[PDB]
């Protein structure tokens, strides 16, 4: 009921969270989630993270590092917990590690 | 010689004891020899002159003492020092004044101590968490000081040459070791420089194996300075060799870490901390510093083999 | 025992020679008759206002806080008349007991006292509130002679090891107990459980005691091991291996 | 400013070494406080860590299950895509009460609305069954490591906070008390001295008035 | 004097005692951690020393009421007062570590009204009310709270 | 006298006491606090306080410009200090519940040449530029701040 998780990812990315159960529309016919193709811009992108930011059913956003840079400055501007964001491996991008927020929070750790 | 005073002697003696020892002290200053007295408790002599002033109903001052017992103090440790003596002899000879302190509370407020540690120059300050970890001699290291360190250059000069850059790298490795403290509290000695970790480590190894002494073995009773310099040097010889062999292969490919010295040269850190234990009364002076110059070349070559 | 009693509505000068009276008669039974007086002066701090009156008798200026400036010869005098002799088998001992105005430990008379006294037992308040008799606290007691008082062939030969452990067990038992109140019991492991079990049965088993219970110094010992049995021999760090294998089992 | 500007008496003396035992109590409880959730903390980053590591295994395992998914079906993530009404997973919030301060935590929550059940595509259906399960797992994974990095959060916060203010205790209360203190003590010898004084000077008149009687 | 006449008063006092001294303790953590963290038992103290101070402690010398109150009435109301701490305690550690544990939200709302009868016992009123009344109704307030606590547990 | 000669002087001097008076309020606690919990209204006070202090209340008498501070001269510059506390308070209180808040760093950034010409107001050198020129002077500064004002509210 309370919250649920937003996906902002590539094609597979998304197409498997929503088999995993997860993701749906609101009301106003709204999707959690975003594809984010090739075509995609910054400003899609962006508009996308800000409005789950501020929606208050989301909470934690799964997203991919590789779009975590494309709006990295959207990513420390928000310092919250609800909106938990938690960054992940593409298909073929490879295995994130480095530029981790929390590793960033933190300075010390590995 | 020795000169008892109890809490509950004369009040005239306890406040006159400080100064019939320096009498006893100068009697033989006169005759040439060196002499060295210990005054048990500068404390308990401020006491004493205190309630004198307080019989006389004199005025009192700065926390209760008389408005001249910083005048009475100063001129008490004056009458040490080196001199040439009277008489035609032509000879010479001097005082040495080891006064403690023991002020009510352990505070340095006092103007007893305050005042005593205005006049004396060399200040051997102890401790109580060393006692209680098993340190000694119990020296606190960081408050203790000697004003005398530039008197002494021409001796150290003169007779050992090495001593005085030695000392001064010892100290700066101990302060260092101090300043780390708060970084190594909050990293764990994970996000920090490999030359931080040798000052950190070699630092131990200084209060372990060198600033430590036991002085219940027989062969730790008395460090000659001889022994006490080629101690030092060897491990401060390491320190640099160390601090040499990170920093000139820390560029990139192929560098060397404390991990890798360590590993590397364990019998050389334990050939070190074995130092001590060489007894001047069975081993001679041309024994222990030929077994001091092996560690010294062994040392060097154990880092070469690293580069 | 020999007890001699001046009261309060007693004239003040006669409180002055009494405690001299009391080691008067002292020195004599522990040095002339070759035995072992303990001698205990209590309420030192009337003395001490006694004194004061004397003083003012005398039409002499007071010193810090109203006190003759003598006041530190004048407890050396009664206090240093005690200790052992050579070539006599006797001794004197004294336990003077004080009353420290206003609670502050920094007041001339414990001050002073203090100064040229060796250690002290400190009786304390919060461990009176709570009903504990004795209401003695260990953690800012002390005895400086206690390490040549005890060992073997003067009492037993793991006196020194079972008070250092015990002193460290209750004084880290106080600092989880501090944790607690922060934390919660949840938050606390395993061995910070065993110092609060230690800590409530050390006061209510050790410490507290009763006034007509007479523990030697045996049966205190053999206590204090019934605590330290709480802990697995490897947390009992100042006790060497060698005095819990001889000690610490049964 | 420097001094809380109590007038100096025996009464302030006594004050302010009561209001001293209470500072240096505060820090050291503080103190104490800071450093069970500098552990935690250190805890909580180490397990952020340990966790981070095995989502990249987990989220390695869905990827290519995917791809082997794709490899019977073929285009099916249009459909899945496009087919997209209510949600099987959703998180709840709890309380984890870590000590006096109190963090959010999320919790998983199998609601239990039917996903959409597709044969559709080559009919994979084993293979996109795997497929659900795999990333299923993965959720509850990123649903700790949330939590993980929420607690962090709300602990950055509690550290910085408790910390700030035992420093404040340390450096700007408790050396105000020291000095107000130190003040009150030096006052008090010196009206000391002042009534010293003047006794001494009615002991010598009354000393010089009796000789002149005589 | 107590033991020949009363023999409940002595360890009344002592645990009394150890109530007051325990809250201010308690007290000292409370100001600077506002109870974020309490064991059962260290809430029931807090609440029962409150009860103490505010409806044992404390007495309007200027009511028929409380100008003055006889002493076996003072040991009466303490008498209930530490009989429900213990019998608080001892709901709360019984039951702790189990499935059914037992806290104080659960005794105040379960048996509200003991508080009250026990925060009432000021008002009796000695002297316009009869002595083996007031004993008897606080007899009645003890045998309520132990049916309380029986029908908790 | 004041109300005879210039009116204006004793409401400015009365807000200018206030608002040293809120510093010292503030100063107390933002020492424990570090700036966190300050609301956009308490930073303005906190700066336009700052400003009082350093270019209002401290002069430096041996300069041909501060060795003597006619009247007229330490009343105008006033008006000037308080008419931009008043402004610059107005500007966050109409719109920290709308759609974008004029918190500090938007008025800082907007008006830094007012900011500085305020604190440049102490060189007038009475001597070399006489009254005519001093009071058309700190007209134009009012002028330049409550244009700006309006274009940025």
């Amino acid at each position: 009921r309370g919250k649920l998780i937003a996906v902002i990812g590539d094609e597979d990315t998304v197409t498997g969270f929503l088999l995993g159960g997860i993701g749906e529309l609101n009301k106003n016919r709204h999707p959690n989630f975003l594809v984010v193709e090739k075509d995609t811009t910054i400003n899609e992108i962006e508009d996308t993270f800000r409005q789950f930011l501020n929606r208050d059913d989301i909470g934690i956003i799964l997203i991919n590092q590789y779009i975590a840079e494309m709006v990295r400055h959207a990513l420390d501007a928000h310092q919250r917990s609800i909106p938990a964001v938690l960054e992940i491996p593409s298909k073929e991008h490879p295995y994130d590690a480095a530029k981790d927020s929390i590793l960033r929070r933190a300075k010390g750790m590995f | 010689a020795l000169v008892a005073n109890t809490s509950n002697m004369p009040v005239a003696a306890r406040e006159a004891s400080i100064y019939t020892g320096i009498t006893l002290s100068e009697y033989f200053r006169d005759m040439g020899y060196h002499v060295s007295m210990m005054a048990d408790s500068t404390s308990r002599w401020a006491e004493a002159l205190r309630e004198i002033s307080g019989r006389l109903a004199e005025m009192p001052a700065d926390s209760g003492y008389p408005a001249y017992l910083g005048a009475r103090l100063a001129s008490f440790y004056e009458r040490a020092g080196r001199v040439k003596c009277l008489g035609n002899p032509e000879r010479e000879g001097s005082v040495s004044i080891v006064g403690a302190v023991s002020p009510p509370g352990g505070d340095f407020s006092d103007p007893v101590t305050s005042a005593t540690l205005g006049i004396v120059q060399v200040f051997w300050g102890l401790d109580k968490k060393l006692a209680q970890r098993k340190h000694f001699p119990s020296v606190n290291w960081l408050i203790s000081y000697s004003k005398y360190m530039r008197a002494l250059d021409e001796y150290y000069d003169k007779h050992f040459t090495e001593f005085v850059p030695l000392r001064t790298k010892a100290k700066e490795i101990l302060q260092e070791e101090e300043d780390l403290a708060e970084i190594v509290q909050l990293v764990g000695k994970a996000s920090l420089a490999e030359t931080d970790k040798i000052t950190l480590e070699v630092a131990k190894l200084i209060k372990d194996d060198f600033l430590q002494q036991n002085g219940y073995t027989p062969y730790d009773r008395f460090c000659p300075f001889y022994k006490t310099v080629g101690m030092l040097s060897n491990m401060i010889s390491f320190y640099d060799m160390a601090r040499r062999a990170v920093e000139t292969t820390a560029q990139s490919d192929n560098k060397i870490t404390w991990s890798i010295i360590r590993e590397h040269m364990g019998e050389i850190l334990y050939k070190l901390s074995s130092m001590k234990f060489k007894d001047p009364v069975k081993d001679g002076e041309a024994k222990i510093k030929a077994d001091y110059a092996q560690l010294l070349e062994d040392m060097q070559n154990a880092f070469r083999s690293l580069e | 025992v020999c007890l001699f009693l001046n009261l309060a509505n007693d004239p003040t000068i006669e409180r002055i020679i009494t405690p001299r009276l009391a080691l008067t008669t002292a020195e004599f039974l522990a040095y002339q008759c070759e035995k072992h007086v303990l001698v205990i002066l209590t309420d030192m701090s009337s003395y001490a206002e006694a004194l004061r009156e004397v003083s003012a008798a005398r039409e002499e200026v007071p010193g810090r806080r109203g006190f003759p400036g003598y006041m530190y010869t004048d407890l050396a005098t009664i206090y240093e008349r005690a200790g052992r002799v050579e070539g006599r088998n006797g001794s004197i001992t004294q336990i003077p007991i004080l009353t420290m105005p206003n609670d502050d430990i920094t007041h001339p008379i414990p001050d002073l006292t203090g100064y040229i006294t060796e250690g002290q037992i400190y009786v304390d308040r919060q461990l009176h509130n709570r009903q504990i008799y004795p209401p003695i606290n260990v953690l800012p007691s002390l005895s400086r002679l206690m390490k040549s008082a005890i060992g073997e062939g003067m009492t037993r030969k793991d006196h020194a090891d079972v008070s250092n452990q015990l002193y460290a067990c209750y004084a880290i038992g106080k600092d989880v107990q501090a944790m607690k109140a922060v934390v919660g019991e949840e938050a606390l492991t395993s061995d910070d459980l065993l110092y609060l079990e230690f800590l409530q049965k050390f006061e209510k088993n050790f410490i507290t005691q009763g006034p007509y219970e007479n523990r030697t110094v045996y049966e205190t010992l053999d206590i204090g091991w019934q605590l330290l049995r709480i802990f697995p021999k490897e947390m009992l760090k100042r006790i060497p291996q060698s005095t819990l294998s001889e000690f610490y089992p049964r | 400013k420097d001094r809380i500007e109590i007038f100096p008496s025996r009464m302030a003396q006594t004050i302010m070494k009561a209001r001293l035992k209470g500072a240096q109590t505060g820090r050291n409880l503080l103190k104490k406080k800071s450093d069970a959730l500098t552990l935690r903390f250190r805890q909580i980053l180490k397990k952020i860590i340990e966790t981070k590591m095995l989502m990249g295994e987990v989220m390695r395992e869905a990827a290519f299950s995917l791809a082997e998914a794709k490899f019977t079906a073929g285009d099916f993530s249009t459909t899945v895509i496009q087919n997209v009404n209510k949600a099987q997973v959703k998180i709840r919030a709890k309380k984890d009460n870590v000590a006096g301060v109190t963090l959010p935590v999320f919790e998983h929550y199998h609601e239990g609305t039917d996903s959409y059940e597709l044969t559709g595509l080559a009919r994979g259906g084993e293979q996109l069954a795997k497929l659900k399960r795999n990333y299923a797992k993965a959720v509850e994974l990123l649903v700790e490591l949330a939590s993980l990095q929420t607690s962090f959060v709300t602990l950055d916060e509690a550290i910085k906070i408790t910390n700030r203010r035992v420093n404040a205790i340390e450096h700007v209360i408790i050396p105000r008390i020291e000095r107000t203190l130190a003040y009150i003590i030096t006052e008090l010898d010196e009206r000391e001295r002042e009534e010293f004084y003047r006794l001494k000077k009615i002991q010598e008149k009354k000393k010089i008035i009796k000789e002149k009687s005589e």
